[PDB]
Parts: C-alpha cells; sequence; structure tokens
RNA sequence: UAAUAGCGCCGCAAUUCAUGCUGCUUGCAGCCUCUGAAUUUUGUUAAAUGAGGGUUAGUUUGACUGUAUAAAUACAGUCUUGCUUUCUGACCCUGGUAGCUGCUCACCCUGAUGCUGCUGUCAAUAGACAGGAUAGGUGCGCUCCCAGCAAUAAGGGCGCGGAUACUGCUGUAGUGGCUACUGAAUCACCCCCGAUCAAGGGGGAACCCUAAAUGGGUUGAAAGGAGAAGUCA
C-alpha cells in the first residue's frame, strides 16, 4: 500500500521516472523521505514536483515541548535509578546550549554523557560530564 | 585622523589671476614636468622600485638647480616648495604605478629564468616537496611577519618553489599532500606576464601649501575674508565660501589673529587649518585661462581641533610624536648645524603647546564597541543592515534598503537605470566612440553617501560601538553567488532558464559600486567616532540572516 | 493590425511574522490596526511607479551665544557668502544660418544592444503648419516584443571594371561630429530694471499675525572630501 523511500535524494533523476511509474499504475502511495536538499532534486524533476506535493515538515521541537522530551528521555531511555536531576534550568540550559533541538543531539550528547559518568564510577550524571560533551560539539 | 577639506571660490582682479596663471601654466606646471622626467631617469630608481620608499629628499637635490634655470626662474618660495612637493608626492603616485610595472616586469623575467614546473624541478632541484613544505610550516604556522619577509626574500629555485608551495597549499594541516600546481601555475602564469611585459616593457597642477600659515587672512573693508599666499603678498584673493563653510574660515582669520595677539606664543600646528590646495576648476565656454576657469581654495582642516576638547586630543597628539621625534633625534651624535634648527624648533613646539586657544566645548561621546551594527552588501539589496548584540543573540533592529534611504529610494531605482543606460551606450561606444560621460551624474555618490548617512546615524542611535563591512575583495564572488540563488530560487533545476535569467538579471540589475560605498561609511563613522571592523560575509540566507551573521561573525573574530 | 511571452520595477492584494502593534505575564501571549520584514501574486473601473532636450550665485538643509532640555529637540537672541552635489517643482523647447569634416552605399539575402514610432491639421506623396512631452506594446519601462526601414551589425551570396593590398560603380545621397554665430526659457509666490570673476534694486498678490499700518511674518526640500597619478575592464 506504501513505498517509504527514505533518503530519496540519492536515488538518480532517471528512476523517478519509474517511482513515477509504481505510484502511476500500481496505485501506491509512495513517501519519498529526505533532507531538504530532496526539494531541489525534485524542484528539477517536472512531474516529480507536481505528483509530489503533498508534505510534512520535521518539528525543530523547540520551547515547552522540547523541555518535556528532554525528562523523557531520562526514564525512558537513560533508565537510571532515580537521582532527582529532574533537568533543571540549568541542564535545560545546557541542552538548548548544545543540541540545538535536534533529538539526535539530545540523544547523542545523553548517551554519551551517561557512558562517562558510569565508565569514571559516577553514578548519575554530572554537570561536570555536561559541559564536557557540550564543549566537544561546539 | 579626522582630517576632511573645505573649499571657497577665490575672486581677484584679472590682472590679479593673469599673474596666477602665467606663474603655474608656463612655468610651475613644466617644473614638475621636468621633475618627473628626471626623477624617471634617475640611476637609483630601480632601487627605489625595489622598496616604497623614495628617499626624503632627493627630489629637492634635483630641484636646486632647477631653480635657476632659465625656464623655471622667478617662481616663489612656496611656488618652487609647492612643485618639489608636487614631483615627490604627484611622481610619488606615478613612480609607484611605475614600480609596480618596472619592477613587475623584472620579477616576471626574473620568475620565468628561475621558476619552473614539477617536472623541472625534479629534473633540476628535485627536491621532495612534502618534506620541505611541513619543515616551512612547522617554522612558521608554530610574530610571523619575519616569517612572511622570509618568504618574500627566498628567490633560489628550490628555496622559492617549496617555500611558494608550502604558502599557497594552506600552510596547516590539508590531508591532500597535492597540488604542484601553485608553483605550476605559478611560473606559467609568470610566463605570461612576462610575454605581455615584454611586448610591452589644459590644468596646471594645484599648489599644496604644507604650512598653514603660507595663507594669511585678512578681512576686506567690506567685512569679506581675504587670502594672500607666501611668496605672493601682492596678490590679494577674496574668499567667496558658503554659509555652511564660513565658520572654519572666521575660523582661520580668528585662529590667525589670536596667535598675532600673542606675539606668537601660540603654535600655529593647533591652528584648525594644516594645508591647502589652490587648484583651477574648469569652466564652460570660452576665454582666456584666467576669466574661465574659477581658481578655488581647498583648505584641510582637521575637524577634531574645531571643540576645545577635541584640541586637548590633537594637543597630545602633537606632542607625543614630536617628543619622541625629539628623543630619536637625541641619540645620534652627528649634531649638524640645521640638525639642530631642526631640534629647536621641536622644543619651541611643545612649549607653544599648552598655550590654548579659545574653541568650543564638547562632551566627545565616549563608545562601547560591544554593539556591532553589521551591514551586508549584495546585487538584489544594494545594502541592508542589522544592530545586533554580541552578548545577547538578538537583533535590537533591522532595516533595508528601503528604509535606510528614506525618501532617497527613487534616487536608488533611477540610478540603476541610469547605470543601465550607461553601460548600454559605453558597450555601444565600442572601441572608437565620442566621450562616454554624455548624460553621467555624480548621482551614485549623492546615493552612497545618503546611505552611509543613514547607516552611521543608525548606529549611533542604538549606541553602537563599531560598524562591520564585507571586505571588498569579497565582492565579486559574493555577487556572482547572490545571482546563481536567485537563479536557483527562480528555476529550481531548469538550467536553460537559469542561465536565461542569469543573463536577464545582469541587464537590468547591474553591479552596484561597493568601493565608494564602503569608504563613504569609513569617512562617516570615522567623523562620529564609530570604529570599523570587517568580517565575512556568509554565502546564502537571507539579506537580513547575512547581515545579522556577518556582525556575528565580526564580533567572534573580535574575541580573538 | 500588432505587440504575444520574457526580464526589471512599481503598487494592489494575500499569507506569514517582528524590528511592529498590543498586553503585562517581562520575556512570554496574542494581533496584523499603523510601522516595517519575508514570501507570492495580481495588474482592478487603480494604486503606486514612470527614461525627449534644456533653464536659477533659486529656496531649504547653517554658525555662535543664552534658556528649557541628560541629551536630541524646542525656543530666543546674534550672524549669514554665492562652493560641489541629489531631488521636487515651475518654466522653456522640439532650434536656425554659416562653414569644416567623418562614415556608409553596384545589387541581393538574412537582420543587429541598429534606426525609427506623439496629437491634430493639410497633404495623405514627403513634407509642411499648428500644437507637444501623455510619445509603438504592458501599471510602468527594456537591449525584450510589435510595426516599418535596415548600406552605415555581422555573415553569406554575387555582377561588371581596375588591380591582381585591394579598390570603383557615391548622390549631401543618408546619418554623424566640430566650430562660429544666433532662438527660447535665465526661474522657486508673481512681475519689471539690473548684475552675472558680481548687484542687487524695485513693484505686486494670497495668506497669517494684526481690526488694520509694503507694519511684521509666510508662499518645496536634502547631502557633503577634494586633487593628482597609476592599474584593470
Ligand atoms: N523516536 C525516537 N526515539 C529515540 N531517538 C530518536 C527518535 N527519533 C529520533 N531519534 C534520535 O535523533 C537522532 C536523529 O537521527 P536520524 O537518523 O533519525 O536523523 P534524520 O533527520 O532522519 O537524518 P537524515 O536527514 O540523514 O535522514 C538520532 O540520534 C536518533 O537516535
Amino acid at each position: 500500500e506504501m513505498l517509504i523511500i527514505d533518503e530519496a535524494d540519492r536515488l538518480k533523476p532517471e528512476t523517478f521516472a519509474d517511482v513515477r511509474d509504481i505510484a502511476e499504475d500500481l496505485g501506491i502511495a509512495v513517501v519519498l523521505v529526505g533532507t531538504d536538499r530532496l526539494d531541489a532534486v525534485i524542484k528539477r524533476d517536472e512531474q516529480v514536483l507536481e505528483r509530489f506535493r503533498a508534505h510534512l515538515r520535521f518539528g525543530k521541537l523547540s520551547g515547552e515541548d522540547f523541555k518535556n522530551t528532554v525528562e523523557m528521555w531520562e526514564q525512558m531511555v537513560l533508565k537510571l535509578p532515580v537521582s532527582s536531576n529532574l533537568k533543571s534550568k540549568e541542564m535545560l540550559r545546557i541542552l538548548t546550549s548544545a543540541t540545538e533541538g535536534y533529538i539526535g543531539r539530545l540523544d547523542e550528547i545523553l548517551r554519551e554523557a551517561a557512558i562517562r559518568s558510569l565508565s569514571r564510577g559516577l553514578k548519575k550524571i554530572d554537570k561536570a560530564v555536561l559541559q564536557e560533551v557540550a564543549k566537544e560539539y561546539k | 585622523a579626522s582630517q576632511i577639506t573645505i573649499q571657497a571660490r577665490l575672486i581677484s582682479f584679472e590682472s590679479n589671476r593673469q599673474q596666477l596663471w602665467k606663474l603655474m601654466a608656463d612655468l610651475n606646471t613644466p617644473l614638475i614636468n621636468e621633475l618627473l622626467c628626471q626623477l624617471g631617469q634617475h640611476p637609483d630608481f630601480e632601487k627605489w622600485q625595489q622598496k616604497g620608499k623614495l628617499p626624503s629628499t632627493v627630489v629637492s637635490q634635483l630641484c636646486q638647480p632647477l631653480k635657476t634655470d632659465p625656464r623655471f626662474a622667478g617662481q616663489p618660495s612656496r611656488l618652487y616648495m609647492s612643485a618639489i612637493h608636487i614631483v615627490d608626492y604627484i611622481y610619488k603616485s606615478w613612480l609607484a604605478i611605475q614600480k609596480r610595472l618596472q619592477q613587475q616586469l623584472d620579477g616576471k623575467t626574473r620568475w620565468l629564468e628561475m621558476l619552473n614546473s614539477d617536472a623541472e624541478l625534479v629534473e633540476l632541484s628535485g627536491d621532495t616537496l612534502e618534506a620541505i613544505r611541513v619543515k616551512a610550516a612547522e617554522i612558521l604556522a608554530i610574530l610571523s611577519k619575519t616569517l612572511f619577509d622570509a618568504y618574500q626574500e627566498t628567490e633560489d629555485i628550490k628555496s622559492r618553489s617549496a617555500i611558494s608551495y608550502l604558502l599557497k597549499n594552506g600552510c596547516k594541516l590539508t590531508d591532500k599532500e597535492e597540488d604542484s600546481e601553485k608553483f605550476a601555475k605559478r611560473r606559467r602564469q609568470v610566463e605570461i606576464q612576462i610575454q605581455r611585459l615584454t611586448e610591452k616593457l589644459s590644468l596646471p597642477f594645484p599648489l599644496v601649501f604644507e604650512t598653514n600659515e603660507d595663507m594669511v587672512w585678512s578681512k576686506n573693508q567690506k567685512g569679506r575674508l581675504c587670502v594672500h599666499f607666501n611668496g605672493l603678498s601682492d596678490l590679494i584673493f577674496e574668499v567667496y565660501c558658503g554659509n555652511r563653510q564660513l565658520h572654519w574660515f572666521q575660523r582661520f582669520l580668528e585662529d590667525q589673529q589670536t596667535k598675532r595677539k600673542s606675539k606668537n606664543q601660540h603654535s600655529s600646528g593647533l591652528f584648525t587649518l594644516r594645508n591647502g590646495h589652490l587648484v583651477w576648476l574648469e569652466g564652460e565656454g570660452k576665454g582666456e585661462p584666467w576669466n574661465l576657469h574659477h581658481l578655488t581654495l581647498y583648505c584641510c582642516v582637521d575637524n577634531r581641533l574645531w571643540t576645545e576638547e577635541g584640541t586637548e586630543i590633537v594637543r597630545q597628539e602633537k606632542a607625543d610624536e614630536i617628543t619622541k621625534f625629539i628623543t630619536n633625534m637625541k641619540k645620534k651624535s652627528d649634531l649638524s648645524d640645521t640638525q639642530q634648527a631642526l631640534i629647536q624648533r621641536k622644543q619651541s613646539t611643545l612649549t607653544r603647546i599648552n598655550n590654548s586657544f579659545e574653541r568650543p566645548s564638547q562632551p566627545l561621546y565616549q563608545g562601547q564597541s560591544h554593539i556591532l551594527v553589521g551591514v551586508s552588501l549584495g546585487l538584489e539589496k544594494p545594502a541592508t543592515v542589522a544592530v545586533v548584540d554580541a552578548i545577547a543573540n538578538k537583533v535590537l533592529a533591522y532595516r533595508s534598503i528601503k528604509q535606510l534611504l528614506g525618501d532617497n529610494y527613487e534616487l536608488l531605482n533611477r540610478q540603476r537605470r541610469q547605470q543601465q543606460y550607461l553601460s548600454h551606450e559605453r558597450h555601444k561606444a565600442q572601441k572608437n566612440f565620442s566621450p562616454n560621460q554624455f548624460g553621467a551624474s555624480e548621482l551614485g555618490q549623492h546615493i552612497d553617501r545618503l546611505l552611509a548617512k543613514a547607516i552611521v546615524a543608525l548606529a549611533r542611535t542604538y549606541k553602537a560601538g563599531s560598524i562591520v563591512l564585507p571586505k571588498l575583495g569579497d565582492m565579486r564572488e559574493v555577487v556572482q553567488s547572490e545571482i546563481q540563488a536567485i537563479a536557483e530560487q527562480k528555476f529550481p533545476g531548469y538550467i536553460e532558464g537559469q542561465q536565461k535569467y542569469a543573463k536577464q538579471y545582469r541587464v537590468n540589475v547591474h553591479r552596484w559600486s561597493y568601493g565608494r560605498l564602503i569608504q563613504s561609511i569609513q569617512s562617516k563613522a570615522a567623523q562620529t567616532g564609530i570604529v570599523i571592523e570587517e568580517g565575512k560575509q556568509p554565502i546564502r540566507g537571507s539579506p537580513h540572516d547575512k547581515a545579522k551573521e556577518l556582525a556575528l561573525s565580526a564580533y567572534n573574530l573580535r574575541l580573538t
């Protein structure tokens, strides 16, 4: 029913004809995923641009919802004995300062800090290791 | 350094102007012409071209046996010294271009004879470039002015080739240990340029009066201001200025009288007048030259000396540069006769500098440069600004070109239309054509000044400490990239349409004049007191975003 | 008759926003009402653009001192000169007579960043005569497009002569440039006499103050750095 082509800025212009053909004859919803470069990639396409025009931009996530996500990563993914950290405005300033809202960076930073702190024996995450990963990104 | 020039026409009798035209057009300019030719055929000429310093006294030495010449005699001492000075500085710029051309030709002949390709480098020198390149890199990158001078000095085939390779390869951590193309293209471009250089190996001059007092001021019996110059006191000219420039001239007479009334206890040298040219403008019509062309004074006035508070700044600059001059001359033991006269004049100025004339009272504004007005230059928008905080990351206020040129926008539109028309006419002019100034004006300069005034005023409103401007060198790449960005913005991937639209855009939206704008902003900001820094304009983004990021990059580099 | 389309501008929307607006909640919430920004998106019975050539030491943007005012700015006082510019008006014009010169044309064909293109009037000739900046096309322009011409782009063809680098077929013929003298405006509320390397002097009007006194006032505004040389294109 649906053909999700992830990283759909890679495939050559001469295969958009075949994905057009698939969507054209089989009645299959083709969903092209990709960085913004994909849009320019189809911009050159004359029908690909017409056929694939409904879109859904990924949110940047910044704001109170970002604050929720931060705490949501503590419980769901970090899985540590509760340390009463609670991602206070300090850690939030650090993470807004460091990640710029990208979920990847939120994940990359938190996993690194957790691994570092557990490798050095620290049971929870200190402000020290948070400053460490912050500087070593930017 | 806030030197500015005011001007005023000089009106006098026809006989008073026949003397000045004949004295200059028939005897003073020919002295400059001969002084220029002689300074060229001087044996040490090629020694000068290697340096940037023509000797202090050489132009004077060639003029002393020239003052008594049958065709260069009767010139007032100021006329003679002006001509000498003209030869030093008019021929200064002349021989500066001369040694650019002459010494460039010499170096091209030399680089052509010595510099070589990678193949000939291996054949003759045959040194491994990676090793010596990395060695020089750890020598220089690990005061680098000495190292760069050493690169400027090393000329042996292996040494110059390797050091230039290191310089053009990045002189840093580059993972591509390659590109003998550096000295390959060096020698190739040298051969082309040496081929080129082997194939190609009605208004009198002004009167610069380097002394302020050579112009003696007086008030006419009708109250008008009058001038007569040193060496020509029988020639009296009446200052026909404009009321905007009048307070300078009334200051000149007042300053000169103030020194007179103190029995020369006051230092001419804190005068609001520093020097003055005496040029002839060009008139329209016919007639003897003195009756057509308008004699004009161009007084260079240090605007900083107008206020009494500003004078103390000048009083401190001169009292610091001159007390250093004394110490510099006090170490020598030569003790020449006229040298001690020069020493004597110095301490005379220091004593005379602490006698203050009456000037207006102004609390010179103190500027904190942390605020960074960022100015972005482009094609689609000729100029946009962004007043942004650096400690924070918020933009206080943007302004676009339609908003800085208040009521001056129709001027920008009609100037773009005029620059289109004049460019089409110049292209239609081909090679054979009448003078191309037909229909030209200085509307571009008026707009480049209206824009600078508005930008500086905006900076002053928000207490901005510095105005940031793009480096002028990166103003061809920036405009080319902006044209490309607009092209892909209009036509996404249709390359034919992109090229066609780029052509049609270059037809209509011509390149701005990003030299006069950067210069006018530099003048206006320096006059007001706002220092100017330079950053790197981002390649893409919206003009407001480009301005903001330029301003932030400037502060980031200032942090260094 | 035609100007399609393109490209640049200018509005007019529409949306999104803040550099706004609003609110304190004081850095968030709305809002698009002004002001902007950023899109896109039309060309409305219209909004704003708007490119034929000229004319003023034009007016305004000013200095000092004092006051209010932190300053700006205001106000009062005193002084005032005309420079070099950018506009906005207003007005004038669509030039003549003399010379000296430049180019281009045998004849075709394509058609250039090529030239021309207004309104009447009389011809309807190719030109006058009156007007006249609204001036082919689009809201407004263009090197775009349309219409004519195209020898004066470039290219191709191609006749006769002479030469055997190239010429001639060429009439002021068509278009340029230069000089000399002339035509009009010569201004900034208007009119007149004047200066213009200097010069202002008069006479009106409207309005405002003032009942009314050429009593006084007012009858568009802005910006400054100039010279010289060289290089590139
Ligand atoms: N639902 C999720 N749970 C946990 N981590 C997530 C989630 N979504 C995203 N991330 C994390 O956020 C980061 C985003 O990486 P990801 O590969 O998804 O990026 P992307 O934007 O899809 O990349 P690309 O543009 O190359 O396709 C990763 O570190 C990923 O693990």
